[PDB]
């Protein structure tokens, strides 16, 4: 017996369903460590962060809401990225688009 | 991507399908629906989702919610869900999907730079409890409930005087402007009953247009059926409820003839079992009528092994009794029945007694209402089993009917349910944050009018808000100002017509009864049971349809010394 | 702890309860309030350790004897009442005439 | 029927010729007076008398009491009776039979609805003390001061400055209106003492104009002829009391000098006996004039074993001297003399003295001007016996004679009799109510202007009040506006009619102070003796009519250490 | 006469050359100054010199002070002098020799019949604290920041909620209103800060409009390039600070971005060493600049043996992080820095830091932060030496470049320095008496705008105020209206002018921010050092002009356990 | 003494743990609050005899073990938490699952 425990159901849940996703390779040619939150515009992330912007354009990280994605100094990875939804408006961020798109 | 659901859990809190039990108890309660949207859950710290232009959006104070409650699991009279809670106006605004419509999908709590966060993940959240039955033999009360999860307390009084330690009456318009006055100080929403004790109409008018809610009508003044019929009268006309203790003594008559005087019109019946005061020994049988909006008292809920040895002197002591006069003495083992006392744990479980209430300080325990409510539920599933409205594996039903007792039906009787009772959008943000380990015994947060008045606070000095010693001390919505804005004091529909708020100078927010006359059994919600109950005269017993009802007393309840210091 | 006002109040009672307990064991003849809060104190023990109402109503008056406290205190307690949480939850302990 | 004796005392309370113990003490009082109607008393609780048609009337709110305190035991200046007693919008109604005019005789407190009921059965009513030389060193004195039975509070500070420390005055018109604003928050009837110690009349009448109701004069602010001349002259002027503390040092002259720069004016002298400040050794000579009403400061009250020693180190601490400067210390033994404070009470037993005080954190203690009051009543029986004014085998003369000292002549030198000082129909309703065993040590209930403010309150959760632990706390009437509602704040007819209660914006009732110049000596109840009093220059000895006035120091003393926790 | 200088300390205090030691520290300050003319210094008590026609004169209340405090031993950013201090109307009169005019030489603070009386002789004055990053997690930090001797608190919040945990921000109208009206209940200046991450303009322009007197920018709210820009456009027009937590995990850009983001605009910057928030791990590189006034938290003042032990777990309930989760615990390392930590306590020796605040419960302690500003004193004494800047064989400047840390500085970078911050005529009397033994840990007496508002007091039945159990208790100046009277509620030019005041009804005095635009380092007292600093990206090693900046960690620190209970 | 308010609550702690520390001499397996006062109160001590914060988040975990207090406490003390005055000023004291 413990108090307030709980049971949860075995399984998984599938995160973002039925929207666009796409692939981008980056790499970390600053001297400090970047970390990227879920919700946050990857296409105006830190400038040290060497990628294709133009792709990530109204994209987000596609993780769980809350957690990140860190990148070393010279870390070079392959993400994977959702895009936006809702009214589809970046206002924000480094202030690139403020407004729809 | 992908993420297990023990995973999720911990993050997030329970979804769909998963179980949780109540603090210590048997109960179990399982997920009935969840309005997020899987992946687009708003989380504040940092680096979270609730950040400029990501989960907080660009819009006007007036275009967003003031308070959130993210990722909370509610369960209330209506259901076992996870969502998110906005608050605005200090009123609960919606329940749903909270976020920024800039870039999230179905958000129907919009997230701006006016809003502030509460975090519910992993908690449940409920209503604040209601208790018609004070007696205020004190100030300090108020804190005692407020701590519990009570956020409205009803009944009257003056202080520690005679009177108010037996009786819930606030005697006169003097004592009604001055509790009134008074009332400005607590916490808690508050509405007076006033003594309805009286054949002249008149009398009870003054009352009335001075101020109380409802008129309490009990035998230590005179629980006669003329000073019924004459309560009633004036409660008919000017929309207030009637709160009964009967004439234990049978000295005007039986219960019958109380019935007979009732006539048909809508009345609380308070301790309707009867050890609190009723018709010996069948006071309970009034549960069987549709204009009887029946509850129970604290101290006899649920029945263990220790609840008859404590009653005897407890009796004594409230309604200023002699142990030496042997009158005085001989109508404890007819107010104090074994039989009854079981019962009654039974007729809650059936729907048959719709409220719990404390009584207190005069045979009841103010801080004690939720939590004995729900040791019932356990003693009942343990008993009895599962109840025949029960659907899946989980007590989902059993946990709606019972929360029910405390919060919304309590608020139909005395006409509030408009104001309070419910998470329901445009009554009051008055919520409770639970850890589910401390459900029913001790809040994370206690929120009053969108502001959180009370919760438990650590070293002032720390570093951090959890080093030890964590006890509850009073917050910003229990300060000055900010507690007149976020508490309300019930009027009558005429002291409201007469100015009593202007002319009494009052400082809070006021709300108007209504409504009292027209509930009947049949508008408790999950509590609309009218037996065919019957009394033996002689051994006491209690029978529905010829059926005996019964149970066994606890030796060990939950909710008890795991969690108390004494 | 998450203490509650209630249990913040009992701490006062056991507190006075521990002067009376130490001034007894000096061989002092104990006072009004000391002889209320050393029984009191007891009682809550008893809870504690899960005995019954029924049992703590008798033992409760054999705590202090009338050569252990002042002149004139039996007197001044007629009985002594506390509250305590019993594995059964919160119950009264009334103890008519405790000092005899 | 018929009913013994015994039996109805333990019903309702002693009558005509029983005889009642005050505390642990000697002192006897014997019932001179029942104003009841044998078989017709009213008493309250299940199946009593106070019920609709029987005890309690037909009649509308403005036609009964608000308030109404059962077989209440009344020991007064004028009489130690047995009564039921009214209270009606805040004020005391009359003293006489409560009832039902319809079914019972004699009935002149009526009982209806709008009654409330303080069972006083075997209890002791009081009116509210009155401390007449408080220092507002810090606010929570009032408590303190409450708790023990003292409803007003007159003197005056803004805190623990130096100033203070030593004085009761509250220096000129920004600290007044401060400490007025201040007192909305005190559960006590508040009056202020201004600085009066300047030679320069605008400076005295723009304090009395900004609101006190007297002024000190204070040695430690220069207590010369001058001075004293200057403060008489505003005070006869604008009908407010003055408070003398004269020169110790013998500077300006001797006590004669300063009797001569009075000439005869009205003034209270405070600790007349002269270890809290006077002409050293014999200011205790000023109880022979008829201008002066005479008090004494409660640590010197009564002479025991203990206290010459604690005295030395008091008064230091509280006058800023230096143990190390020779000059600071010589003034001890000139104003510390077992000789005067042997005397002082006898000259209360006699009379001599008027009033008892305390003289709060300065070579006083708050909480104990009842509690000392008695204790020299008791040492004085114990050593001299029954007074010549005695009549019967009890102490009831006594009683009356002491009891005044703290309730209606301070409230006579001060002006406020009008509204306080004693239970008489009319005067605010500041009663306490003791249960015979602690009488004078701890109050059952202390009302202030009809509402209970404090009283010993058990576990809050408990199913009744009395369960353990019990000790007082803060009740309705000490609430936010019920509290305004029920305390004074005295002004001077000056500041009343410049409107200082509308600007200052002050929340509380007020009340005018109006006859303080012409009370005399013989004003005094029952302690209005002019003796021919002297004290030798070298032995210091107190003589009248050349006999020798002289006491024994106490070993033990009742009303303490069997009531004490510390 | 004469008077040997030893015995004319202890009877008046120190005078000219004379050295004092500060607490239980290394620190000691000489008298630099005295403005009293020998033998004839005022003092108070019996036989004393304040008295009628002595050293009190014959003045109307507007001819002399309300308040004097005698012999008091000053240390402000301005000098370390000895003097008499004037109060008057609330606020400081004059810094003089106070006196009679009609027999005392160059009396410059005339005190008559309306002036009280503190003793301040042997004790230090000092202004009242100014903590300018509150987190309004609970009510009770204000009596636990004034008992320290903080008098005025900025910062923001709505009680125990995840968003006031972790930031200071009071989100929206409602809550700014709110917070507003319950800031009239605490004895404090007050202040309130709304959230500022939002990149709509409009939406920070109302919540000035609301009340706020600044912004923060929070990274748990997003601290990007647009909102910092955003936030900074609106604080330009409407004359308030902003308050910045930058972007440790480097999301939007590394230190060099935020810093063009900022563009050269003033800007108030929280926890600069970066172990509270910043940019890792060169956020510390921000003190080099003019338009950025930087300041510390408490908690790694000054640098002991277990201040890395402790960050690691207080880091992670403030900001709501998971231990479990490896992103959220991997910029542990990465914000708390031994280096940077070390280097702190150096830089404010130099001039570099230029504020010093709690951060209260939320990586801070509110009771700390004049006790660890002087332990960083001490600890830089002891391992730097001399201050190139000090004169003669005292600390004297290096405690003027302390204590203006916590008390003008703040002020100057808030824009109320007009109000308070120092001992200067025309300012609120904020003032803190101290006892040389207890300086920075336990006042001796806590002052708000003229009246004692807490101070510690003994046993209240006691007859003196000295009596143990000696604890803080809360004073007349706290109390209901008069608190009102003493305390300043600051709000936004735009707030003041819109009628916000006269809308929620505030009772308190209102006082106006301005200034906060204009404002550079160059203007922080005795700290304006804009140092060449940088940070090795790798090793985090600090270096000025190429040195390496480092201190070693204390084992033990005065102003510890010597005086703390627990 | 010049309490301070901070003193004053942290005696509040000390007290409560009088009451815990009585409780497990009789044997008694502690519940909840029992449990954290007692091994909080251990702490400050450990803080005032000039232990390390490095020693006590270890030490700290060894007061009390799983058959000391009744089922489900352990699970429901995830971390206990106290600050105490070192010799070098106030610290915070982290211990992470206290009862094994």
């Amino acid at each position: 017996m413990i108090p307030g425990e709980y049971h949860v159901k075995p399984g998984q849940i599938a995160l973002n369903t039925g929207r666009a996703t796409c692939r981008v390779v980056v790499e970390n040619h600053g001297d400090r460590p970047i970390q990227v939150g879920s919700h946050y515009h990857f296409a105006e992330v830190n400038p040290a962060l060497k990628f294709d912007r133009q792709q990530a354009a109204g994209y987000r990280l596609n993780i769980p809401a809350g957690t990140a994605v860190r990148f070393e100094p010279g870390q070079k990875r392959e993400v994977e990225l959702v895009a936006f939804a809702g009214h589809r408006a970046v206002f924000g961020f480094r202030g690139e688009v403020m407004g729809p798109l | 991507s992908n993420i297990s659901r023990q995973a999720y859990a911990d993050m997030f809190g329970p979804t769909v399908g998963d179980k949780v039990r109540l603090a210590d108890t048997e109960l179990w309660i399982e997920v009935e629906d969840d309005l997020t949207t899987y992946g687009e859950e708003v989380k504040f710290g940092g680096g979270k989702v609730i950040r400029d232009g990501m989960g907080q959006g660009q819009m006007l104070a007036a275009d967003c919610v003031d308070l959130v409650l993210t990722n909370a699991l509610i369960v209330d009279h209506w259901g076992i869900v996870k969502a998110d809670i906005g608050v605005k106006d200090g009123r609960i605004f919606a329940i749903g999907k909270a976020g920024n419509p800039d870039i999230q999908p179905n958000v129907t709590i919009p997230i701006g730079a006016a809003t502030e966060v509460i975090a519910a993940e992993g908690k449940i959240v409920t209503a604040g409890g209601i208790d018609t039955h004070i007696h205020w033999i004190c100030p300090q009360q108020a804190e005692e409930a407020l701590v519990s999860g009570v956020t409205t307390m009803v009944g009257g009084g003056t202080g520690p005087a005679a009177g108010t330690h037996a009786t819930t009456c606030t005697p006169g318009p003097w004592y009604i402007s001055r509790m009134l006055q008074a009332a400005d100080s607590l916490p808690v929403n508050i509405g007076l009953l006033g003594k309805g004790n009286v054949s002249q109409p008149d009398a009870l008018r003054e009352q009335v247009a001075a101020g109380v809610i409802g008129l309490e009508i009990h035998e230590d003044w005179g629980a006669t059926p003329a000073a019924i019929d004459c309560a009633l009268t004036v409660a008919d006309e000017m929309d207030i409820q009637v709160a009964l203790h009967s004439d234990t003594l049978n000295e005007s008559g039986f219960v019958e003839d109380t019935l007979a005087a009732i006539g048909g019109r809508t009345i609380h019946t308070f301790h309707t079992e009867g050890a609190g005061g009723g018709h010996a020994p069948d006071i309970i049988t009034a549960c069987a009528h549709p204009n009887i909006l029946p509850s129970s008292t604290n101290p006899t809920l649920p029945y263990t092994l220790n609840t008859i040895d404590e009653h005897l002197d407890m009796l004594m002591v409230c309604h200023h009794l002699d142990p030496d006069i042997a009158e005085d003495v001989a109508f404890a083992e007819s107010r104090i029945r074994r039989e009854t006392i079981a019962a009654e744990d039974v007729l809650h479980d059936l729907g048959a007694f719709s409220l719990t209430s404390s009584d207190s300080q005069a045979m009841g325990r103010v801080g004690e209402v939720i939590l004995r409510t729900w040791q019932v539920a356990h003693r009942m599933k343990v008993q009895r089993g599962a109840l025949a409205e029960e659907t899946g594996d989980n007590d989902n039903f059993r946990v709606k009917r019972y929360i029910a007792k405390y919060t919304i039906n309590p608020a139909l009787t005395h006409g509030i349910a408009h104001e309070v009772g419910s998470i329901e959008v445009g009554k009051l943000a008055d919520l409770v944050v639970w850890s589910p380990a401390f459900f029913g015994v001790k809040p994370a947060t206690v929120i009053k009018g969108g502001m959180i008045a009370i919760a438990p606070m650590g070293d002032i000095n720390a570093s951090i808000p959890t080093p030890q010693p964590v006890h509850y001390r009073p917050m910003f919505g229990a300060l000055g100002s900010a507690r007149h804005h976020c508490r309300l004091t019930f009027l009558s529909q005429a002291a409201a017509a007469n100015g009593v708020a202007e002319r009494l100078n009052l400082r809070s927010a006021i709300a108007v009864v209504k409504g009292c006359r027209t509930v009947q059994k049949a508008d408790m919600v999950h509590n609309s049971l009218q037996p065919n109950i019957t009394v033996d005269a002689q051994t006491y017993e209690v029978r529905v349809d010829g059926e005996l009802i019964t149970s066994e007393p606890a030796d060990v309840l939950p909710m008890a010394q795991r969690y108390f210091l004494f | 702890m998450e203490l509650t006002p209630r249990e913040k109040d009992k701490l006062l009672l056991f507190t006075a309860a521990l002067v009376a307990e130490r001034r007894l064991a000096r061989g002092l003849k104990l006072n009004y309030p000391e002889s209320v809060a050393l029984i009191s104190a007891f009682i809550m023990e008893g809870a504690r350790d899960g005995k019954s109402v029924a049992s703590l109503m008798e033992e409760g008056r054999h705590v202090l004897t009338r050569e252990q406290v002042m002149e004139g205190v039996p007197e001044m307690i007629p009985d002594i009442q506390v509250e305590a949480t019993f594995p059964d939850g919160s119950k009264l302990v009334t103890v008519h005439n405790p000092i005899i």
